[PDB]
């Protein structure tokens, strides 16, 4: 996984992830699900106050490095 | 029905602009469309990013004086006040009408006041300094000597006027034309003061090839806009001919480097039915808030979205562990469930409770107008 | 091969000027507040306090020449008339 990147969760609790620039973001509420219980319907991932759609990589949403992406859950979820 | 506060913002300039949609409508219509817009602002986040992508998109029609309908951007002003918008920002955009007002009379005075360039070869502008302009950074440019005669030869004409004041110049807005002698023809250039800058920087030098790091010398301008401003000139859209042909060639102005050089393309023309035309006129213009300010906003706007959706989603995460909370008990612990994110404001608070009180998440307790219940 | 401007659309900012000099009428700061505004509480007549120019080309407070109309009408300092400037 050449792209290390974190998410942080309400509390503050950061997570790492290590993924390629490739990786749909699809993929990363997956590997966040394999690594927290959160499933990816609860999830909503924001990286520069934009959110990120399933359907489209890391690369697009210009990520790199130790960069911080944002879980805020759903409301109607849980 | 559109939801972008900005995308929105970018709806009323489609309409109030001459534009395809404005001109395939009447003065109902229009009124009718954009009636309609400014209601639904009134289910949007934050409304000052359209204030933000609105009181711009002005400027630029006020400015080119390209508005369509000259007499609804009057009106949209009231229609933007009655709607509820802030109290500064109405009356702030009407001042900029009476300034090109104040000053149409004071162009077609000046011009008069004399009989550097032919008399309506000139225009003036002067505009209030608290109305209009944004971002106050020093921006610097070498003007011409032409432009540079004539900028102290008006200074001085405000001056038995108004005394008491003082114009401060401003290239990003200033515009004009300029004749561009190739070798296939003579054309005319509609530019901002930077783009005659970087172009008059080849007059002494006709056919050479002037290096990016000698334009940062000749022009003055800063990396950034020096940037923005050549690939405006190497890579302008929908332009079949180029009017500058640069060096090694890159996807994006970032890419540009000292060594990258510039030359004036000798080949340029237009064409008008596969027919190369010898005489012609283009624009090349629609410049903004200096760069860095775009950059700046963003930057601040988008952490604002995300306190925003986490001050909304801390509330109904207490709100779904509790069931019945009030405003007392919620403000205190609010703040600790996000003591690791920040310290939220109450006014973002008080804000997004209303937000998801309308969106049916949270209900309001008939015996306790405080006291909030978790609903479905 | 040259450029040659055609046509020119100049825009400029219209700012206040910094004045340094004093109101000779109440003696303060011409950018201040006059010795009026400065106590006198706020009203119906605490309306803002500008500065006034004349064809004499001097400047005092706006207030502080009003209450110098209602009588002596020539500018004390130049013995001429007073006469304003938009
Ligand atoms: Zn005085
Ligand atoms: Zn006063
Ligand atoms: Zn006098």
């Amino acid at each position: 996984g050449s792209m290390l990147i974190k998410v942080k969760t309400l509390t503050g609790k950061e997570i790492e992830i290590d993924i390629e620039p490739t990786d749909k973001v699809e993929r990363i509420k997956e590997r966040v699900e394999e690594k927290e219980g959160i499933p990816p319907q609860q999830q909503r991932l924001i990286y520069s106050g934009k959110q990120m759609n399933d359907e489209k990589t890391a690369a697009d949403y210009k990520i790199m490095g130790g960069s911080v992406l944002h879980l805020v859950l759903a409301l109607r979820g849980g | 029905e559109s939801k972008c506060p900005e995308e929105l913002a970018n709806y009323c300039d489609m309409l109030l602009r001459k534009t395809p949609l404005s001109k395939k409508l009447t003065s109902e219509e229009i009124e009718a469309k954009l009636k309609e817009v400014l209601k639904k602002l009134k289910y949007v986040q934050n409304k000052d990013v359209f204030m933000r992508y609105h009181k711009a998109h002005l400027t630029r029609r006020l400015i080119l004086d390209i508005s369509a309908d000259s007499e609804i951007e009057e009106n949209m002003v009231e229609w933007l006040r009655e709607v509820g918008m802030p109290a500064d920002y109405v009356n702030k955009l009407a001042r900029m009408f009476q300034d090109i007002k104040v000053s149409e009379d004071l162009n077609q005075a000046f011009k008069e006041m004399h009989k550097a360039l032919p008399a309506d070869s000139v225009n003036i502008k002067i505009l209030n300094a608290g109305a209009w302009s944004r971002s106050s950074e020093k921006v610097f440019v070498s003007l011409p000597t032409e432009l540079e005669d004539l900028i102290p030869e008006v200074e001085e004409f405000y001056k038995k006027n108004h005394s008491g004041r003082k114009l401060h110049w401003h290239h990003l807005m200033s515009n004009g034309i300029i004749t561009f002698k190739n070798e296939v023809g003579q054309y005319d250039l509609e530019v901002t003061t930077f783009q005659l800058a970087v172009l008059f920087a080849w007059n002494q030098r006709p056919r050479e090839k002037i290096s990016f790091e000698n334009l940062k010398l000749a022009t003055e301008l800063p990396d950034a806009e020096l940037r923005r401003t050549l690939w405006s000139l190497v890579a302008f859209p929908k332009l079949k001919r180029q009017v500058l042909l640069y060096e090694p060639q890159v996807n994006s102005p970032k890419d540009f480097t000292e060594g990258t050089l510039f030359s004036v393309n000798q080949e340029f023309s237009l064409i008008k039915n596969a027919k190369v035309q010898k005489r012609g006129k283009i624009n090349l213009i629609g410049r903004l808030q200096l760069t860095t300010e775009r950059m700046r906003e963003e930057e601040n706007e988008g952490i604002v979205q995300l306190r925003i959706l986490r001050t909304q989603e801390a509330i109904i995460q207490i709100m779904k562990m509790r069931k019945k909370i009030s405003n007392a008990q919620l403000q205190t612990e609010l703040v600790e469930i996000l003591k690791n994110m920040f310290l939220p404001q109450k006014k973002m608070i008080k804000e997004q409770i209303e937000w998801l009180i309308e969106h049916k998440y949270i209900r309001r307790d008939e015996s306790d107008i405080n006291t909030f219940i978790y609903m479905a | 091969k040259r450029f040659e401007v055609k046509k020119w659309n100049a825009v400029a900012l219209w700012a206040w000027d910094i004045v340094v000099d004093n109101c000779a009428i109440c003696r303060n700061h011409i950018m201040d507040l006059c010795i009026e505004c400065q106590a006198n509480q706020a009203s119906a007549t605490s309306e803002e306090c500008t500065v006034a120019w004349g064809v004499c080309n001097h400047a005092f407070h706006f207030h502080c020449i009003s209450r110098w109309l209602k009588t002596r009408q020539v500018c004390p300092l130049d013995n001429r008339e007073w006469e304003f400037q938009k």
